[PDB]
């Protein structure tokens, strides 16, 4: 499944949300014996961390996923263009490194557990 | 019109080779490694399920072999090592009554032992067998030494660790599956119409044997004959009976047991003297069920060599004791019988018997290089009751056939027992036609 | 008791392979016997060539010779060979086929490195020109 | 590895005759020692083996013995149809290979 | 959860559709204690990849997932009766396993990822 | 993650219902270096049956999943005031410990399964 | 000192260094070109083996055959000269353009 | 140099000779009695490589 | 050939620690030569201190001092120094920088074990007071 993978690293975010599922698919799988493992056993950890937070966001199953967090200008107050056509997910990365427990706070703390409880609400009606 | 739909939990699965785990109910083999089996094993039937089986291609015999030689190396590194006895030996003739039938076959050797303290030696003797013992020249100065000592490091097994067989179950990983054979016909090859899963494999017994088949499983109705090539001389033979033959074996000898110091807390198990007079070794079987056995395996050969053909049972050609006799541990004791007086028949188309019997103290299985176990004397008088399952024969090669035992190798002890097993992987993403479409 | 017979050619060309086949009448080759290959160069005095057992297919050979030489074993003609690739000037000898043999009295331990070749063929003779 | 034995040895008939054989501690000094009788012209004939242990066929003329790294082939009462290229041979522990000796020609 | 597992095996496909639980639930769990973890960790990731694909189609959290991709003749021209009323899933898997490459890639690189797209343009109006 | 994790655990069921995000994150993640490595495989084996369930009833990827079981009487007769404001989730356990093997059935051996049939048949629609 | 059987540049001779100005760490200097260099122990040795325990052999060279000759390995003055040349160029680009490189 | 080497009888001994490199070989006085020990005798166990 | 100068504090107070620093004029300082201290209380014999090997930066510290003493190399400057923490009484003495040199010819497992202090500096008398 090595093909592909991170050639969109230098283009711009828009071109790379397009190959999603190409790196998706390269982050799954005596003394020699053991350390490989442990390897193999973090690299799964890792993947269900991730998965574990994608589902606490209502985004299991999901690559692309939307929510009903505001996008707050303290972040950052780029456009749609100098965001998605004119910077890479890495520069973007950069900027937005200071801000990622804060948003998956929101994320996590705030929607999602906001919409099960009214999802769970309606569903009595 | 169809749509690909997907369905995951499909009962599909492709051949595969895989690590099974053990599980089982002061032995050789760690049966406390093991993990505990399951009270009430589950076997489900694969009712309209044809699959194809090859027990000569099966990876449960590697891996059974594999770990039965890892096991029995795990139980002898914690165990004593008798480097101090590669030394000279005095070994003169043994003083009791001895039978004709073993007039040479034991020497009491004296030797300069070590002790408790490096500074201090110490006068010792043993009785050991002739076949322990390789004179060092040819002038019979009473000089000798121990077999092993120009080739291989000797270490005593533990007294306390037993090596007796105990039932090896083998069960599979998640996400595969052991498919078993219940066709009471089916001769270790090509499709069995009567498949069902299980859990595990039934207990095994790592049972090592050579030339006979000990303690094995029966077959349901005939005499089983089965070769990975019937017509290709260099295979052996696989022969299971459907009837057992009882062998009851014994060490008439009521031999003591001597220890020696030989380091702190290092000791060394001789056999010392033994009490009464000197026996040979010897193995029964009863002469009449042994030649209605035989008759039912030459009538099963000539199944495969024809209706006329003169079926010869011979006995092992020769070069070594290992190779020409049915070799066993008996109550912790290596026997290693003479079978020519089973294999000495002429089947033509149209009371007990004795079989003498070796003891060997320091053995070497597997033929490995650079190692040999001393087996310590077990004390008292030896017996076994055991039950012959089954043959390892091969050609004569080169109107008649000659069959003669065979040692094989030991995957075809297990191979015997494996034959009904196979390993897949399960295939549970399936795809295929429906017409229902995504929203 | 035991008959050994080699056959093979005669004449060998430098740089090719020679090979050499022992009948056995009398006894299988899968025995456990060293079915071994001995040389003797003209004028000279014999020189143990290799060996295979017959009941397992294990191997020794000569060190100066092991890297070209193969033996094997057929226990559906009752045959063992012997396979000397490429053959020089010095490999010009009398090439004979013997059973190793052993005693069945005593452990593999000791009857390995016996050398009690109790029988013997009766030669063929290999020039390599 | 080779063994060493005498280029060739001259006895008088229905006199005795000892070929030697002088070999290492890796041959005749760990393992036994076999003799055989080669006839010019045929292969060679297994005379004893396991130092002392003589092969069916061979008469009690021919009898031989080892200690430490030397052996020895003693053949009494020699008859004048002994003539013949005397060889010995013992397994070498450190090639892992049998080594004959260089052979010893016996005339009477 | 060894119950009934594989029952099917010999079943048709629609009959052993019905089933899939049974063998969902049977594929998920010193160089001794070494080699049958390494077995542990293998069936983890074993079964983490079946649901990365099973993710990446949005099949996720699924037994039985439909989509839109039309079914091609070239790979089987059996009809439905001939499929899920006279065929095993063994002998389909047979017939099919040299087709599994292609269809995976229409599951991946053709719909889902088209569908993920149209998703988050639907949602933005 | 370490914080607040049970701090519910004494709090009535309604309560402790809405820090489950605080729990779950707490789930996943030479003799020593084998052992312990057990213990990471095992962690992740229960993380994943927990996951395998959930999946199996349609509750994949939430933490709040609503069924059309039916609660029977015989299981427990308490209120919803009983439960869910006058108990806590430790009680609760003891209470229905008896019944959670046939609930789970219910769950996974009768809906879900007719669910995902039904939908399949919808969808031909 | 001598680097053996790596990769070569694929452009000019490369000078690496944690930090060329500190006399405590190493140059790395890789060439680009290979200098070849013919090794050789023109000892004609024996092995003579002997057993020291159970199925332990130690190996001792025992004699030599033949007279005994010194140990040596040969490089070509001018490729090696040339590649000296091309060294010092890059150190110069370093260390100056006018220092004479010792 | 010359040696009591050890056997595979442990009652017994061998006298052994070998070349040896004058690195790998040390004075054990000044006398030149030709008594000399292998360089690592005195620190550290020495262990042959596998042939 | 190779020139050594000693250099630093000649008067050191109790408590404090003592930096003496050893120029070394026609030889590196990465050389893999030991370099060493060695020191002599006033109507005493030679006591060594500790040395540091050039080509690795290992060092060795004579067993009663090493938990005070620190020795170290500099190859920008091609000095070397001694770093004797918690002076006292006792630690008045003539200090000597040296070179312990060694023999290219033999093996670093015999020249370890070398005294052959070949150079030697002039030495700088430390008064702890
Ligand atoms: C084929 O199967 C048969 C039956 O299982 C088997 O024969 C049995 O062998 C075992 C072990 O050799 C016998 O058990 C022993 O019996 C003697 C009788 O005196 C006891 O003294 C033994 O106890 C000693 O050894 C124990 C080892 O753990 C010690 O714990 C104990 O303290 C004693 O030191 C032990 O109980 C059993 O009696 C026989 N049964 C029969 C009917 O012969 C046979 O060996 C198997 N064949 C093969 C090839 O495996
Ligand atoms: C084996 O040999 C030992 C001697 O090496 C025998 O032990 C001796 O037996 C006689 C019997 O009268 C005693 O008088 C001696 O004092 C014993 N000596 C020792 C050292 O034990 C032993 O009996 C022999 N065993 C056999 C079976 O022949
Ligand atoms: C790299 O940048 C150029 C424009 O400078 C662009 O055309 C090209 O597509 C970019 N590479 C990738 C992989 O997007
Ligand atoms: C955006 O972040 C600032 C802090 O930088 C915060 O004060 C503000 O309230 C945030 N916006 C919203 C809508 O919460
Ligand atoms: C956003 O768009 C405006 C309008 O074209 C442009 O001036 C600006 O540079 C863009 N990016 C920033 C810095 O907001
Ligand atoms: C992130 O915060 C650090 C201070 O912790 C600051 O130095 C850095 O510039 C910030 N980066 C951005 C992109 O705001
Ligand atoms: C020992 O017994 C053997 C039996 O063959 C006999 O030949 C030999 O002379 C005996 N040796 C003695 C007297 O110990
Ligand atoms: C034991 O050693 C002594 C010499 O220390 C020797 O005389 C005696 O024969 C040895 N005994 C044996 C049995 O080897
Ligand atoms: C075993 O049965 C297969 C068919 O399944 C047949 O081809 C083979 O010859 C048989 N072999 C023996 C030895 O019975
Ligand atoms: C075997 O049979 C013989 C018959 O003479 C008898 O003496 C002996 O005790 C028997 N042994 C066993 C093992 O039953
Ligand atoms: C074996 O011994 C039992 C008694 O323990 C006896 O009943 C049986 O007949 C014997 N079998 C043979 C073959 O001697
Ligand atoms: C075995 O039975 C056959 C007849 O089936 C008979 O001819 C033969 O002599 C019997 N052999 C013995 C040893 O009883
Ligand atoms: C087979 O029996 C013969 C006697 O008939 C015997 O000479 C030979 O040694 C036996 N073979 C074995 C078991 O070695
Ligand atoms: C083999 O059978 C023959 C008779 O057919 C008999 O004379 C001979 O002694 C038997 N051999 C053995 C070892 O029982
Ligand atoms: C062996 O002989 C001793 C003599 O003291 C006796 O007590 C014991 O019971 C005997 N053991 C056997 C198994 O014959
Ligand atoms: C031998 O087989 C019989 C078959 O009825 C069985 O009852 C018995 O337990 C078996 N004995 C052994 C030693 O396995
Ligand atoms: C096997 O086939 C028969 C019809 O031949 C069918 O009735 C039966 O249900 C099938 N078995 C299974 C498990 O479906
Ligand atoms: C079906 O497969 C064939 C190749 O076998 C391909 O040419 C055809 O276009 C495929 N059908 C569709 C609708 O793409
Ligand atoms: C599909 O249905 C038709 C109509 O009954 C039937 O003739 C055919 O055999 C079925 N299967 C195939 C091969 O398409
Ligand atoms: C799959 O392709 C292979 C060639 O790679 C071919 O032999 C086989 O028959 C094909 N199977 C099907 C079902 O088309
Ligand atoms: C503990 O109980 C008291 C009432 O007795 C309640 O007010 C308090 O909130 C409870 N603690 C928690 C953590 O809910
Ligand atoms: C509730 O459980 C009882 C058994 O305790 C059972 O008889 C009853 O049918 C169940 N209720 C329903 C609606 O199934
Ligand atoms: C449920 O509510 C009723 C009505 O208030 C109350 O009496 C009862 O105690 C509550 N709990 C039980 C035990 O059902
Ligand atoms: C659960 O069942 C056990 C009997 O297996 C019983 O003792 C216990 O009281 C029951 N608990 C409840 C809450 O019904
Ligand atoms: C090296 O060159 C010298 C020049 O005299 C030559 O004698 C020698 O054989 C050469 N050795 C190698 C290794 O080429
Ligand atoms: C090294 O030897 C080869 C011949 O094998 C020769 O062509 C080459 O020039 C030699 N190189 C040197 C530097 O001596
Ligand atoms: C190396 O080349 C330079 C010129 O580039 C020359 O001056 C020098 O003498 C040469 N050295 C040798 C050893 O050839
Ligand atoms: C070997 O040991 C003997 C004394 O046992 C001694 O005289 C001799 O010099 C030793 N030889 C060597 C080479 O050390």
């Amino acid at each position: 499944v090595f093909l592909g993978f991170l050639g969109a690293a230098g283009s711009t975010m828009g071109a790379a949300s397009m190959t999603l599922t190409v790196q998706a698919r390269n982050l799954l799988s005596t003394v020699w014996g053991i350390k490989q493992l442990q390897a193999r056993v973090l690299a799964v950890e890792r993947y269900l961390r991730d998965q574990q937070l994608l589902g606490i966001w209502g985004c299991s199953g999901k690559l692309i996923c939307c929510t009903n967090v505001p996008w707050n200008s303290s972040w950052s107050n780029r456009n749609l263009s100098e965001i998605w056509d004119n910077m890479t997910w890495l520069q973007w990365d950069k900027e937005i490194s200071n801000y990622t427990q804060i948003i998956y706070g929101l994320l996590e703390e705030s929607q999602n557990q906001q919409e099960k409880n009214e999802q769970d609400l309606l569903a009595l009606d | 019109n169809l749509w690909v739909t997907v369905y995951y939990g499909v009962p599909v699965w492709k051949d595969a080779e895989t690590t099974l785990f053990c599980a089982s109910d002061h032995n050789v083999w760690a049966t406390h490694a093991c993990v505990p089996t399951d009270p009430n094993p589950q076997e489900i039937h694969l009712e309209n399920v044809t699959e194809e089986f090859n027990m000569w291609k099966n990876n449960m015999v590697e891996q059974m072999h594999t770990d039965i030689i890892s096991l029995w190396d795990q139980s002898l590194k914690p165990c004593v090592k008798l480097t101090p006895l590669c030394v000279t030996l005095q070994c003169t003739n043994v003083t009791n009554n001895i039978t004709d039938d073993m007039r040479g076959e034991l020497k009491n050797c004296s030797f300069n032992m070590t002790t408790e303290l490096r500074d201090k030696r110490q006068k010792v003797h043993a009785l050991f067998y002739k076949l322990d013992i390789v004179p060092i020249n040819e002038n019979q100065n009473t000089s000798y030494r121990l077999i092993n000592c120009n080739t291989a490091a000797i270490t005593q097994a533990c007294p306390k660790v037993s090596f007796e067989p105990i039932p090896i179950h083998y069960c599979a990983p998640a996400g595969f599956a052991i498919l078993k054979c219940k066709d009471k016909k089916f001769n270790g090859t090509g499709p069995c119409p009567s498949v069902s899963t299980v859990q595990c494999t039934h207990g095994i017994k790592p049972v090592v044997s050579t030339q006979l088949l000990l303690n094995g499983s029966l077959a349901e109705e005939e005499v089983m004959i089965r070769s990975k090539d019937i017509r290709n001389n260099a295979k052996n033979i696989l022969v299971q009976f459907n009837t057992p033959v009882q062998i009851n074996c014994t060490r008439p000898n009521n031999n003591t047991r001597k220890s020696i110091r030989i380091g702190p807390g290092q000791w060394f198990y001789a056999t010392g003297d033994i009490i009464g007079d000197i026996r040979q070794a010897h193995c029964n079987v009863s002469k009449a069920t042994w030649n209605e056995t035989l008759g039912k395996v030459v009538k099963q050969l000539r199944k495969h060599f024809g209706n006329n053909t003169i079926i010869r049972f011979a006995n092992s050609s020769g070069g070594d004791l290992e190779v020409t006799t049915h070799s066993f541990n008996c109550g912790g004791e290596f026997f290693y019988c003479d079978t020519s007086g089973l294999f000495n028949s002429t089947w033509i188309s149209n009371d007990s018997i004795t079989l003498p019997c070796r003891i060997k103290q320091i053995i070497n299985m597997w033929q490995r290089i650079g190692q040999a176990m001393y087996a310590p004397p077990i004390q008292g008088v030896i017996r076994c009751v055991s039950n012959i399952t089954g043959l390892i024969l091969t050609r004569d090669g080169g109107t008649t056939e000659t069959f003669r035992p065979s040692g094989g190798d030991m995957r075809d002890n297990w191979r015997s027992e494996l034959y009904k097993y196979k390993v897949v992987k399960i295939e549970p993403l399936g795809v295929a036609p429906t017409r229902c479409k995504r929203r | 008791q035991v008959q050994l017979q080699e056959s093979g050619p005669g004449l060998v060309k430098p740089s090719e392979t020679l090979s050499l086949t022992c009948a056995v009448s009398g006894n299988p080759v899968t025995a456990g016997f060293d079915w071994t290959w001995i040389r003797q160069s003209p004028g000279k005095g014999l020189e143990w060539i290799g060996h295979i057992y017959g009941a397992s297919g294990s191997t020794n050979y000569n060190p100066s010779l092991e890297s070209r030489v193969t033996i094997s074993r057929d226990a559906s003609r009752n045959q063992f060979s012997l396979k000397l690739t490429t053959v020089t000037a010095a490999d010009t000898a009398v090439y004979y086929c013997a059973r190793r043999g052993g005693d069945h009295r005593y452990s593999r331990m000791l009857t390995f490195t016996f050398t009690n070749f109790d029988f013997w063929g009766q030669g063929v003779l290999v020039t390599v020109s | 590895s080779v063994l060493t034995q005498p280029p060739s040895v001259s006895e008088a008939a229905r006199k005795s005759v000892s070929i030697s054989c002088s070999g290492s501690d890796s041959n005749i000094g760990s393992n036994s020692v076999s003799w055989f009788q080669q006839f010019p012209g045929t292969a060679p004939k297994l005379l004893i083996h396991f130092n002392n242990q003589r092969a069916s066929g061979v008469s009690d003329r021919f009898s031989g013995s080892k200690s430490g790294t030397s052996a020895s082939l003693a053949i009494s009462g020699l008859q004048t149809d002994d003539e013949a290229d005397y060889y010995c041979a013992a397994w070498d522990d450190s090639l892992t290979a049998a080594v004959f000796g260089t052979g010893t020609r016996l005339t009477v």
